[PDB]
């Protein structure tokens, strides 16, 4: 056995009724001093260990040429001054098992932490020293992690794309389907989830060109994509991850959901595919009232109002959609689609939901389309226009197509610093660099979208970590007062950022003098609502850090008015999985699954506690299962109201509940203006 | 008193083998010597014998003459257990671990052994000898039934078991314990009707009776003997299963409410190791807050 | 090249009456006239005696002349289903809907029931004829079952389907639903095993055994229409049922490899809405030629 | 039960020792009095019923247009002139099921067979009078069908495309693949089969840029396009069917093979895709000397030699294979694989064996490219160029995929009037109309192929009948006499009818100049070699007719010479399936698998008698599988001498047949000169 996990293992033997949680230090010292000092190639002077690494095929030789060495020695002093230590063991072998640099051969290890850090920075700067500087101490103070695409992938030549979420709308077409396919699994080659909405798509029994009960609805487009992510796997070390997202008044929706049953025969059961489903405020009003639903056929109404359905308002267009002759539709029960809904979420943990009008009642571009469907990850929430891809010797109609560059904010580091608005600062303008040096050249949608919309999503983790950590239950009043300030600061300084990147480069977002923030109608809660702390415990927090006023928003607001946004999007908070470990945070905004998690490498056992966990705050690092469902959604609620994208909102699900309390917790999220619920996790 | 908690044990019990990956078992097979393997094979086709005759024969026909749908109903569902659930287990235990040849092999032997001959031409005699409205050839059958499961099955039984309490062939030794698990409440039912048929009788019709059961265990006993010896000796057990067959035939004795006829001994200590969301409707109020 | 696939069929379609909640039914029933309450009474317990003899004689006296193992091991899981699963599943249907005096009274009626004995007793006479080693007995009872579970539960399941069409009494129609689709594969499946049979036998024995087919279909459906309008008349549906019993006299045809005897006709929609040669080497010498 | 339905049933029912033959004339004359003329829309003249038509959205005004109608009517007098009677109830059912226009709801009939024919014609002329009422009497007499495709749409507004065989090369690319599913979708949607070739593909476990081990092989693609025909499956009307190709020195043809086992995985069984194998001479030769093969990767050789395995010559090439290091290959042995490939024909008739070194040997475009794989059919065998489907921004480079245009010579109609050159230079013109009206908007090379190589497809039916109709046993000698002699007058008045083309057009196929046929190369053995009968009794057969003799052919070669050829591929013998019945006639050059034909329709059982089937011709009827496959093989190799496609060869097996008497016929068919063979059926 490894005398490092021999260590870790130390944690679980009680000492005097306590876990030994000093051991992971060891633990991690041992790891270190036993395995990564040993395999860590070390070059005579950094010069030879770029020299290498450029040669090798290792590193990009454009973007380490536009520094001369001196800054980039300056840069690798500025990261190594620090002399940062890891907390833990599974955050250093985290680091060196997924992001470390390996040796051709995965032999040896050729990137430390402060390397990877050092790299990303100069990546991150374009040239500038000074930047560059100031990305390693944002890194390595470990205020802000950029994404597991970006950390992993910055500056390496052989590298997938920065960018791993994609949302692909497909038209109703076979030649839009087989581009859908083609794009996905180009898409899904890259390393990227791809999220795709079918419910422009035509349901089962339509007619393809005046022959009816022609089409094979949703679901054949949905075999044909979980087979084209089968196929596009990436050796099948990470297999092929695609997401289907359909409106819950497609005439499809049953069937829809029916391959996720357990009982669902391999003609119709999709493996490979997550599925969403976007509920309008239409149904849930329906349910509400015990009323007769309907679903409805999208080629007839197509057909008779001459734009698809999700294109058009359920809210009021639906009585319309009935009262037409010439749209077809189905009677379903709504109450019944929701049960079914709870029961498939039991199950498998599927769909994901999306409220369409949590959505839309705050979206900032529905000028330019209204959100229709999430991402993979179910917290990208942004407009997109489908695209109409032609015969091959007709030239195609592109749209929108979804993508945002992802990264977090560590919350209990970024306030340890006191530094709110440099962190948010400095990581919208890594994000800006990011969007703007990926250039997608197989799927055409998502490059125009890229270019137009230059959409980023920034979003935070370690926020149960450092409630826990400071002494405040999730639930408590007191946390969700203090997301709010921080939230609320994020987006204040997000805006100003996208609004100063706008004035320096002279030119904002596609369409954006439609926008919310144009009409001055997106900061009417910020100049009228005061968002400060109502706790005086959570007004400490913030000491000797500025928190804008309601004259700070007008004053802002202004500013906007004059200058413009460069972002469409800046700000959505994802499950940011892997990427915790190595920050030794707690997994997005969600609270924690277990307070010491244990996990099995290989044919080896090692346990992770929460970062911060002992015994002064055990009690405060409360399980997500343990927890009212209602106080989480409160929190992620509060949390939503100042993050212009969605959150990843993961529903931890005692076995004793039935799917009533599910359901209620999805109607209560709706009630709260809950935009998207990921996942329902069951213990 | 009873059926109706027979009937909900059995029904709550329900398995198919295929629940079962027997995948896992590959490597801890291959690895066994010829000698062991041989047993192994030779063993479960045994079983499989026995169980072929229980649900093809004795369940069937001990349901036929038992009155009250109720009881009928659970014998109907121990017969099914035996031929479509016990007797088809086998077949995917050999199926995966044993080429079509061995397989064949086995069941070819089956046919010439001597001592599975005799036990199964004895127990199904007796099954066959039963006539309609005479209780007490009705009687002897269920004596043979409860020895066939609470005594018979157990020479075989034992190697699994022995396998499993070492961490060997633990997934054909999860299917080999679900079928123990049902012949066990198989045996203290059928041993129950056997008792009510018993307490009608005479004194002099219960001694008779006891001789006949006595007799019967003795005369299946030293040809269990043979065949315990025939197939464990090349794996060095025979005098270890011997301790266990006697086990179960003193289980299997009182199943149908005599004395125990073998003194107490030492068994094996391995072998002993070896042994949705629910869905609730929407209310009016659940949306509103 | 059958047995295993139905096997197969069989025990992935297992059920049990627990599953399905039927309290409220109470909310549907209340609403029906006493014509229709007392034609689904008399339907529901014409099901389950007809459903009894088969538990109790048609699938266990077929299992018992049926030679091979694994197709006695399929009927013996279809005698389950009767007995443990189906006879089960009618009782809880009754005692949800009526209370004990009714549920007495209403099998003292249709135990005295001219047209169901008249059918109950044909199909067990058939049973009883079977004589041990007699294919064309066997046979016979064969095309009795098939009758049975393809034909002549239909003139009443076709009740509960209709309400089961309309929303109306949905938790007992799912039931009757269930025990429908059993009887369907178990009428196939004996259908097949008789398809056997007739095809070892001669071209003049075969046109005696289309006869003896023809004529106790004949019999069978004469009885089924009087009866339908016994039953059916006072809630005016006896048209439609009639239909529906032509309609599965022709399955039940198809299922022992015979034309149908019946048009087409089309059926009430709310009853419709409720429903290896041999591997040889190549040895040199055939590369030239 | 229909009257007759009864009396086609009586032809069973003996009476005095013999069939009622004369049955099936009373059959179909109350079929037609009963149903036909009582379901057919009569119009009071034929302007009303082509005003009807054409307005009705039935017909196409374009074609329609070109003629005054009295040409048109004229035309429609040429056709009921000739007062043709069905001879039988099937060829009269069989027309007005699949055949016959009907109306929108399929309730009455349109179009009687003399109305099908006249507007087939009028479409074939394109505006010529006289050539329209050649082709009517060409077809009523039925000397010459035109193929499902042709003869179903023709002339229709609602109509498939008129080709329903194309052939695609797919390059070693995830933009190419991508590309083949989307045409293979959108071909598959016009009702065309398509065969793909999948020898380009690198093996699974190969390298995908750097990332070793990372392709799934062929067989990923396999379920990639088993899913795509399974889609497009030709709006719910017939089930999608496409084959897919393979060289059997390709490293995945096990797993290419294991696709189609009655035990295959669910990962791994493909449903509706075929399979054939491609088999160089240097695979039967390594068989022959029993001396283990080697199957190899083809992207280390397209590494290595910079041209694809499929490209390059296995004869010369396997030993530099074997011998370079730097090829990947596993060891096989070739006399295992064929074991194999017959095992698999007996137990589901696949895969399709293509002998490639057949194929090319005799192959008149190898300067274009060798023929690499066969169509679903196993018939069409032209030389292909793989198109380079790029990045989306990128220009496409478009290569050459097959598809040609087929057409049936009817052998006993055609003998009887004597018309061998006249059905088949007309036959010619009308195939050569089919290919240039034929536009395929989303297949390219498809489109380029068709436009530049003119290929079109002229087969043969009624082979069998034609024989037993003139008592000559079909193994025979004289059998095979009349087969050479037919199709060499075929072939010689198909290439005279193509190069009068080209110089009534001035332009010959693209690449014509490095033919076999500019070089005369061609027709080397019909200037050395007569090909008049050899037996009185053939010679008597062809009484009436000229019999192009070695001056006739020398005459043909200085013409060709002079005025080049018009179509690179003229002659394939299609299995012609449901025309048959029409014409009736028996299937392509095949014999008849049996006397009289059993099937049910609905819930009535037919009986169709052999066409001409009697009882002093019952025994020349010998049904398939009671023959010698060898001599029919002695047959097909006759006919394939003088066809310069492939012909569909169906081997006819007993149930007492073993995989060594299988092999047995494989390599006798390989010795004779045997291009493909189609299917393996046993009795
Ligand atoms: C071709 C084809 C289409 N479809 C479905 C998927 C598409 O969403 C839908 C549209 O097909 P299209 O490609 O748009 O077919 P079309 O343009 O000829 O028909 P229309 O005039 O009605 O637009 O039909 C199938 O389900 N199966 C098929 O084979
Ligand atoms: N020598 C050396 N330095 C490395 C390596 N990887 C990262 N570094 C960092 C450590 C220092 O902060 C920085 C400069 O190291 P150096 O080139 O040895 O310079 P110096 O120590 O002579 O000033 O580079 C490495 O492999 N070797
Ligand atoms: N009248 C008529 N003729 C039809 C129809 N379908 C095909 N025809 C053919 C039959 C003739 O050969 C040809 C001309 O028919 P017509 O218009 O009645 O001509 P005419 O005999 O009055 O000059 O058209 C049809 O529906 N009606
Ligand atoms: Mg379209
Ligand atoms: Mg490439
Ligand atoms: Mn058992
Ligand atoms: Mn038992
Ligand atoms: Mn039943
Ligand atoms: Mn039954």
């Amino acid at each position: 056995v490894p005398k490092w996990i021999q260590l870790n293992n130390e944690i679980m033997i009680q000492k005097d009724g306590k876990f030994q949680f000093d051991k992971d230090k060891e633990a991690v010292h041992s790891y270190f001093v036993d395995y990564i000092n040993q395999n860590t190639v070390f070059f005579h002077n950094l010069k030879e260990k770029l020299d290498y690494l450029v040669e090798n095929q290792y590193y990009e030789e454009e973007f380490l040429s536009l520094y001369s060495f001196e800054d980039i020695k300056e840069v690798f002093k500025t990261a190594y001054a620090k002399k940062f230590r890891f907390p833990s063991f599974m955050s250093a072998f985290k680091f060196y098992n997924d992001y470390a640099l390996k040796t051709n051969d995965k032999k040896k290890i050729l990137e430390r932490y402060e390397d990877r850090i050092s790299i990303v920075a100069l990546f991150f700067a374009n040239g500038d020293t000074e930047k560059a500087k100031e990305y390693v101490n944002l890194m390595i103070n470990q205020e802000y992690q950029p994404s597991t695409p970006t950390f992993l992938n910055a500056g390496r030549k052989r590298r997938g794309e920065l960018v791993s979420c994609f949302l692909l709308e497909v038209n109703d077409s076979l030649n839009d389907i087989s581009r859908a396919i083609d794009i996905s699994m180009q898409l899904s080659k890259l390393g990227g989830g791809v999220s795709l909405n079918l419910s422009k798509l035509r349901a089962k029994g339509e007619a393809i060109k005046d022959v009816e009960n022609a089409t094979k609805g949703v679901v054949g487009v949905m075999k044909l994509l979980d087979n084209a992510f089968r196929y596009a796997d990436q050796m099948g070390q990470r297999q092929g991850s695609g997401a289907a997202y359909l409106n819950i008044f497609h005439r499809d929706i049953n069937d829809f959901l029916d391959t996720k049953k357990i009982s669902a025969d391999e003609d119709v059961r999709v493996k490979t595919l997550s599925i969403g489903v976007v509920i309008p405020d239409k149904f849930v009003e329906l349910a509400r009232e015990d009323k007769a639903a309907y679903v409805f056929y999208p080629h007839t109404i197509y057909k008779e109002y001459g734009q698809h359905m999700d294109e058009m308002d359920m809210n009021e267009m639906y009585d319309k959609f009935v009262d037409n002759p010439r749209v077809k539709k189905e009677k379903i029960n709504p109450r019944k689609l929701l049960e079914k809904l709870a029961m498939l979420r039991s199950e498998s943990g599927y769909p994901y939901i999306m409220f369409q009008d949590n959505v839309n009642k705050v979206h900032a571009n529905n000028h330019i389309s209204k959100v229709k469907f999430s991402n993979l990850c179910s917290e990208v929430l942004q407009a997109s226009q489908v695209s109409s891809y032609t015969d091959y010797d007709e030239e195609d109609e592109i749209g929108l197509d979804i993508s945002c560059n992802l990264g977090s904010l560590n919350i209990l580091n970024v306030m340890e610093h006191k530094s709110i608005e440099k962190t948010v600062k400095l990581a919208t303008d890594s994000l800006t660099h990011v969007s703007e040096t990926t250039d997608i050249r197989n799927a055409p949608a998502v490059r125009r979208a890229n270019k137009a919309m230059k959409s980023i999503g920034l979003g935070a983790m370690n926020l149960h970590g450092y409630l826990a950590q400071n002494g405040i239950a999730y639930e408590s009043p007191e946390a969700r007062d203090f997301a709010n300030t921080f939230f609320m600061m994020v987006n204040f300084y997000s805006i100003q950022r996208s609004a100063e990147i706008a004035k320096e480069k002279g030119e904002t977002f596609d369409q954006y003098e439609g926008s919310t923030y144009a009409t001055g109608e997106y900061f009417d809660k910020y100049v009228s609502t005061d968002f400060s702390p109502k706790y005086e415990k959570i007004a400490n927090l913030f000491e000797g850090m500025h928190i804008p006023t309601t004259e700070d928003w007008k004053k802002l607001k202004a500013f906007v008015a004059e200058h413009g946004m460069y972002h469409s999007y800046r700000l959505c908070i994802a499950p940011t999985g892997s990427i915790s470990y190595v920050q030794s945070s707690t997994a997005s905004v969600m609270p924690i699954m277990e307070r010491i998690e244990e996990r099995t490498y290989g044919n080896s056992k090692t346990y992770y506690p929460m970062p911060g966990l002992a015994s002064n705050n055990w009690f405060f690092y409360k399980e997500a299962y343990d927890m009212d469902m209602f106080k989480v959604v409160d929190m992620i609620a509060t949390i939503q109201q100042h993050i212009d994208q969605g959150i990843s909102f993961t529903l931890f699900l005692k076995d004793t509940m039935t799917t009533r309390d599910l359901n209620r917790i999805d109607l209560y999220a709706h009630h709260r203006g809950i935009k998207t619920i990921y996942y329902a996790r069951t213990k | 008193d009873f059926t109706q908690m027979f009937y909900n044990q059995n029904v709550k019990q329900f398995w198919l083998p295929e629940e079962i990956a027997l995948n896992g078992d590959l490597l801890t097979w291959k690895y066994l010597g010829k000698n062991e393997q041989d047993t192994y094979m030779k063993v479960l086709a045994g079983l499989t014998l026995l169980d072929t005759e229980q649900g093809n024969t004795g369940m069937p026909i001990v349901a036929e003459h038992v009155d009250g749908h109720q009881r009928k109903a659970v014998l109907n569902f121990m017969a099914m257990m035996e031929n479509a659930v016990h007797a088809k287990s086998y077949s995917n235990i050999f199926m995966t671990l044993a080429p079509t040849e061995t397989i064949n092999e086995v069941f070819e032997w089956v046919k010439q052994n001597k001592y599975l001959q005799k036990k199964a031409q004895m127990i199904v005699g007796l099954y066959k000898a039963i006539q309609k409205d005479d209780e007490i050839s009705l009687f002897k059958a269920m004596v043979a039934s409860v020895y066939l499961e609470s005594f018979l099955f157990y020479s075989g039984f034992y190697y699994p078991l022995y396998f499993y309490g070492q961490g060997k062939l633990m997934q054909s030794g999860e299917i080999i314990n679900l079928i123990l698990r049902d012949e066990a409440i198989h045996g203290v039912y059928v041993g129950l009707l056997a008792q009510e048929i018993y307490n009608k009788q005479t004194e002099e019709k219960k001694a008779e009776l006891r001789e006949f059961a006595i007799d019967l265990l003795n005369q299946l006993y030293e040809n269990e003997l043979e065949y315990t010896e025939d197939l464990y000796d090349q794996v060095g057990l025979s005098h270890d299963v011997k301790k266990f067959i006697r086990y179960n035939a003193n289980k299997a004795l009182m199943n149908l409410g005599f004395d125990p006829y073998f003194e107490e001994e030492d068994i094996n200590p391995i072998v002993l190791n070896g042994l949705k969301a629910t869905v609730e409707p929407l209310k009016d109020d659940d949306f509103y807050f």
